[PDB]
């Protein structure tokens, strides 16, 4: 088992290496999407004879093949992946480091100063490999901003004269990676993330409410056939279209008279 | 809901933090609105700790965790991930607005 | 005996140390969970390694049958090459 671990410790450095040199990106193997073939030659269901309810079961089906050619894809992509791996996993290096466990002798004590330091070295990991140094403002410079103020006498808003400076170094903390900043690193938050997205959302749910505006300012008689029921009445050929709607939309499209 | 249970209380209201979620200052200032109930909550509980062993890991990880800069911040860790997880949705998005331009 | 398999898992790698999703992302997802596996073993093996309050009971399903053996009906300390060296004295004097 120590030789099993030792084994898939050094598999996932290899994965980290041949991914890293082929400097590919993190999701980009794991999307089932980025194997999916957008060329390919997409059946006409004109061509395949289906009647009134068979319309939907034929899309559902083209899909249901076509993504499951996309994973089984992905799957031969990992598949092929894991021996590339597994061949420099065999000549790899194997030095790392062990687990922090508290030092035990055969006869002996454990003392806790050496329970201790273990213990250190599992707090030690808590912490980010690199981080926002947030700033707290210390109760040794928070007061010495807040009388400052209230030697000039807004020590009834000296509450909020701190938290500016609290908040000034806050929105440009900068990251720091072992200790030492790392300089001209930005960083796209995920609140500035989840705005590019509602906006986004915002400005192609518009383009669906101007499509749907235009087709039923011209033909206002769309909106009795509900969207889910929809494909439900197509046929290949035009004359096997369900005609639960077609005798409806002829009389709604000939006005309110 | 569970992350925010411990900040905001049980009635969270999460619609607004999963629409708009808090910026690495509004996680800030949550640690530290709640920092004094949780340097003291350490402390009643390291005295009443079994052993001195897990007394002093009681406040050692307590010392890591109020710290507001040992946040891990998934953008600040790995920032090709980050942006690769924003072009997840801007990719289904761009699905929805190539097939509006094709109709 | 605990010792000697408490010092094997002293020398156990740190698996902690590939947790980060850069380790996540770039391998292979049965790799991934064969890995997660193999970390949630060595807590199970060293939860109960160091649960030294079920050696006092151990030491007492070793004890009756040791204990059984000492009530010899020949004597405590009697064993098969003292009792084989007097046969030898038995069968090679006169009847």
């Amino acid at each position: 088992k120590k030789q099993a671990t030792e084994n898939l410790m050094k598999l996932l450095q290899a994965y980290k290496d041949i991914g890293d040199a082929k400097s590919e990106p993190l999701l980009k193997n794991h999307n089932p999407r980025t194997f999916e073939d957008r060329d390919y030659p997409v059946p006409d269901f004109r061509t395949q004879n289906l009647k009134a309810g068979d319309v939907p079961k034929f899309f559902d089906t083209v899909i249901s093949t076509r993504a499951s050619a996309a994973i089984a894809s992905k799957d031969k992509f990992w598949a092929g992946r894991k021996t590339e791996a597994e061949a420099a996993s065999a000549k790899a290096s194997a030095a790392f480091p062990r687990v922090a466990v508290p030092e035990w002798k055969k006869g002996k004590t454990v003392s806790i100063e050496n329970l201790n330091t273990v213990t250190d070295k599992y707090a030690a990991a808590l912490v980010p490999k690199r981080k926002l140094a947030l700033p707290v403002l210390p109760e040794g410079v928070k007061k010495a901003v807040e009388d400052f103020a209230a030697s000039v006498g807004q020590a009834k808003n000296a509450s909020e004269v701190s938290e500016l400076l609290a908040k000034s170094l806050a929105e440009k903390a900068v990251v720091t990676e072992g200790g030492k900043v790392v300089e001209g690193f930005s960083y796209v938050s995920k609140a500035v993330a989840a705005k590019v997205i509602a906006t986004r959302r915002a400005e192609v749910h518009e383009r669906l409410l101007k499509l749907w505006a235009k087709r039923l300012l011209v033909s206002p008689e769309l909106a009795i056939v509900p969207l889910n029921e929809f494909d439900a009445q197509l046929a290949s050929k035009f004359e096997g279209i369900s005609p639960k709607y077609q005798e409806l939309l002829s009389a709604v499209a000939q006005g309110n008279k | 809901k569970e992350e925010l249970k411990v900040i905001y209380g049980d009635n969270v209201d999460v619609k607004h933090f999963q629409a708009s979620p808090r910026t690495p200052v509004q996680q800030l200032f949550d640690s530290l609105k709640n920092a004094a109930a949780n340097k003291e909550r350490a402390a009643k509980e390291a005295a009443a700790a079994a052993s001195p062993y897990l007394a002093y890991a009681v406040t050692k990880k307590q010392e890591v965790q109020a710290d507001p800069s040992n946040i891990p911040f998934d953008e600040v860790l790995y920032p090709q991930l980050s942006e690769e997880l924003l072009e997840l949705e801007l990719s289904d998005i761009r699905e929805d607005e190539i097939a509006l331009e094709k109709a | 005996l605990s010792n000697e398999r408490y010092q094997l898992l002293s020398q156990w790698p740190d698996f902690t140390t590939m947790y980060g999703k850069d380790f996540y992302y770039r391998a292979h997802p049965e790799d991934l969970k064969k890995f997660y596996d193999a970390a949630d073993e060595y807590y199970k093996l060293y939860e109960t390694v160091t649960e030294f309050d079920s050696l006092s009971a151990l030491a007492s399903q070793v004890v009756p049958n040791y204990a059984a053996r000492r009530r010899s009906t020949v004597h405590p300390a009697i064993g098969s090459t003292v009792a084989d060296g007097a046969f030898t004295n038995f069968l090679l004097s006169k009847q």
